[PDB]
DNA sequence: ATCAATATCCACCTGCAGATTCTACCAAAAGTGTATTTGGAAACTGCTCCATCAAAAGGCATGTTCAGCGGAATTCCGCTGAACATGCCTTTTGATGGAGCAGTTTCCAAATACACTTTTGGTAGAATCTGCAGGTGGATATTGAT
DNA sequence: ATCAATATCCACCTGCAGATTCTACCAAAAGTGTATTTGGAAACTGCTCCATCAAAAGGCATGTTCAGCGGAATTCCGCTGAACATGCCTTTTGATGGAGCAGTTTCCAAATACACTTTTGGTAGAATCTGCAGGTGGATATTGAT
């Protein structure tokens, strides 16, 4: 027995994704290709974020990713930032930023 | 008598707090304010320690961001002081007021 | 029980940063992230089908839903990956 | 009261995290007012979920949910 | 070989 | 055939203001109005049911929905009208 | 034979609403109370907005309600204004309103 | 030789346009802008008259609601003259920028 | 027939003032008009982009009023009056 | 430019809360094989309504002139918030009965699911009805010059 | 404060687009009625984990003091509003041809529906393990007085 995620060449649970669609009352019926396409999209966006969050992890010389990094990754990326523009990452701080009209003098 | 000129330490703190992630409102006072307010919707209630933390997290992020937009309004009127009216104009445009 | 995308999030992590770990709190955020997007995409998918008087969702919807939900480049890559997972998945046995 | 329990120093720290350099004295009172209106709107909805589920304990999810429909999604306390 | 990230990197491996 | 709430809006119109008409554009807005609130309440109801692992939307879900969605007074009166309607309906047989 | 609507004492169609809840895919099943209760809340709200519009019509010496009347009614009522705060009523204009600083003079 | 002080007619206009609900942008012109923008997104497209009307309706209600926010922003800066910076501060706070 | 270009200029100076009028604006800066067209153009691009996405998904060559209405609702600008 | 009071930084250290790896039982999945069912593309095509060109006129855009007054630069000072040091009261940290949130069992009202039978909201279309848009003219402001 | 110049308000008037008024077919609703299935309330209960009490922990409240920021006053340049002359192009009315949306019948690839078998991701009590937060220190960058 081979799993669909294997057939689709994915890390994400194609079966699970599929199970959630039907038990989510999104439609009467669910095509076989939907969960596959979807699982991929979720895996891909997940990779995209760990990727950048990981980078933030090394930037601060740390091997373990924590919320801060995830915040820094998302906000420092114009597209991920827009995607999650109305989401709040608990324990994620804010990007360092001080309005210029407010610093020093000469 | 060393003595930092006005605005030097505030600038120091801004640097500081935009670096860390910890909540800035003391937990217990907050925890009291929450229950107090909820007591008006249902008597004798209980909050998972997590529901409070979520609630505090949402609030600080909300306020913080509201200060950002408020600072923008203050700067807009060529000031460097966030005033009540500044918070007002901001919440207004945000659709929270009118 | 309480399912979560945790293990898969983790497996993908090692694919990108094999030497980077992830705190539990962070894992919890990634799960909220996956559940969120899932919901948004599924929701849009759902609407599209309803608009067009259709009973089945079906990778067409998931795709248009992605185009409608994901920002620029992020959506470009998303659509291929999906179109790829469905082809690879189909060309098998 | 308890709202006054949200001290000046805390509102100053919050403000700081948002880039604020100078803070008018009349701000603190205005802030508490705003924070109260916030908590009322969220808790109200959250508790409404609690009641609907015949419980006496507001859960993190009860909150995550209210927040979501308030349009202020929070990641970290349950999908 | 997995997916292509915007940065150019990919999952490579399964 | 394209359905609408037009006659029901009309009946109600004649109840509150017996000598007032309504232009088609106005009626159209009204038609959008109802479908709008219809959708939102059903949606809230939909999610409420799921959050609570229930497969049925009872009057109760609808009620909580009306409470989460409608502002203070409107909600108090909506609930009234609702509870009242269901009750009469029940004791109808 | 009695319409479920008359049984509930409603003008709005309980059957149609029960129908749409099904086709809308909101849950596996749908109790019979749902449609009764929802159709009411809908009928109650249209009565509320028509009450106000009709008055706006009257205030304007008009017999027939038009979109503007609907807009005046809604935007002049705190509660409806919020319930529709992100809705746009085609052909409804805006409420006459000018900021003070913009008016002439002093004394 | 009669002549109204600057601002009198402007105030007359606000009272007037705030009384009507007709669209303020020329119809045919708006339609092209739409067919143009649309055309660069996809070729050989067709529009139902009512769809152009919907876009105009949406657009004007949008631009108008935006001007009020702008107007508040100028007044905030102690001006009665709306400027781009006003439109910009508003869109930033609104979240179209930010 | 005919190449379409520069129509954003069809959003005349007059039309734009009228709009600020209905919006309560008494005095307008000379730089507003261009800023306004630019803002209007982004709004229209986003709303049309979404409307047309619906159209293509329906396999039609005609953008319907429902397409635009569904598009508007996505962006949080719900419109009443056109079947929506 | 000259100290000097302080803040900030970096390299190094290590204890341990929190992440990790482990063996292990298992309900819940997820895959697999068979039968039944239907949703939706395909081909055909009726007919709605969209693109268009025609024609005319007057509503309204454009471009100019001219000067009123708003914006913005500037000087200025009264005062309010910032920095700081003194004093301790409230919040934080950890231990513990117990109130509920959940896990399991139960069985009955209620929700399918299916069959007809009946009633109704849509609609096509010829048709008479009627609110009021937009024209009118005069009476009552409102406005700006003196 | 009176006065002339215009805009505003308003009740009357009436042709007309848009709304109200049937007539008639009726497919799709919606309702009436046995039959079968079952979601979830109800009662019972164990195990979290939450509210509470208490001692260790360290941040907030108070008052002096004065730097510097906000807002008042002043001033002037030039931009923007009002008014006007010119005439373009949008708006209105229409008729037309055909694209393309939409209705209908057909019908098979694909999905739902179990049935059964294999696996696997989640809980766990247990042992083991490690990234890194504080902490020390000693170097040096920053601020601010002179």
């Amino acid at each position: 027995a081979k799993t669909r995620s294997s057939r689709a060449g994915l890390q994400f649970p194609v079966g699970r994704v599929h199970r959630l669609l039907r038990k989510g009352n999104y439609a009467e019926r669910v095509g076989a290709g939907a969960p596959v396409y979807l699982a991929a999209v979720l895996e891909y966006l997940t990779a995209e974020i760990l990727e950048l969050a990981g980078n933030w992890e090394r930037d601060n010389k740390k091997t373990r990713i924590i919320p801060r990094h995830l915040q820094l990754a998302v906000r420092n990326d114009e597209e991920l930032n827009k995607l999650l523009g109305r989401v709040t990452i608990a324990q994620g701080g804010v990007l360092p930023n001080i309005q210029s009209v407010l610093l020093p003098k000469k | 008598p060393h003595r930092y000129r006005p605005g030097t330490v505030a600038l120091r703190e801004i640097r500081r707090y935009q670096k860390s992630t910890e909540l800035l409102i003391r937990k217990l006072p907050f925890q009291r304010l929450v229950r107090e307010i909820a007591q008006d919707f249902k008597t004798d209630l209980r909050f998972q320690s997590s529901a409070v933390m979520a609630l505090q997290e949402a609030s600080e992020a909300y306020l913080v961001a509201l200060f950002e937009d408020t600072n923008l309004c203050a700067i807009h009127a060529k000031r460097v002081h966030i005033m009540p009216k500044d918070i007002q104009l901001a919440r207004r445009i945000r659709g929270e007021r009118a | 029980r309480k399912e979560s995308y945790a293990i898969y999030v983790y497996k993908v992590l090692k694919q990108v940063h094999p030497d980077t770990g992830i705190s539990s709190k962070a894992m919890s955020i990634m799960n909220s992230f996956v559940n969120d997007v899932f919901e948004r995409i599924a929701g849009e998918a759902s609407r599209l089908a309803h608009y067009n008087k259709r009973s089945t969702i079906t990778s067409r919807e998931i795709q248009t839903a992605v185009r409608l939900l994901l920002p620029g480049e992020l959506a470009k890559h998303a659509v291929s990956e999906g179109t790829k997972a469905v082809t690879k998945y189909t060309s098998a046995k | 009261d308890n709202i006054q329990g949200i001290t000046k120093p805390a509102i100053r720290r919050l403000a700081r995290r948002g880039g604020v350099k100078r803070i008018s004295g009349l701000i603190y009172e205005e802030t508490r007012g705003v924070l109260k209106v916030f908590l009322e709107n969220v808790i109200r909805d959250a508790v409404t979920y609690t009641e609907h589920a015949k419980r006496k304990t507001v859960t993190a999810m009860d909150v995550v949910y209210a927040l979501k429909r308030q349009g202020r999604t929070l990641y970290g306390f349950g999908g | 070989p997995g997916m292509r990230l915007r940065s150019g990197r990919s999952t490579g491996a399964p």
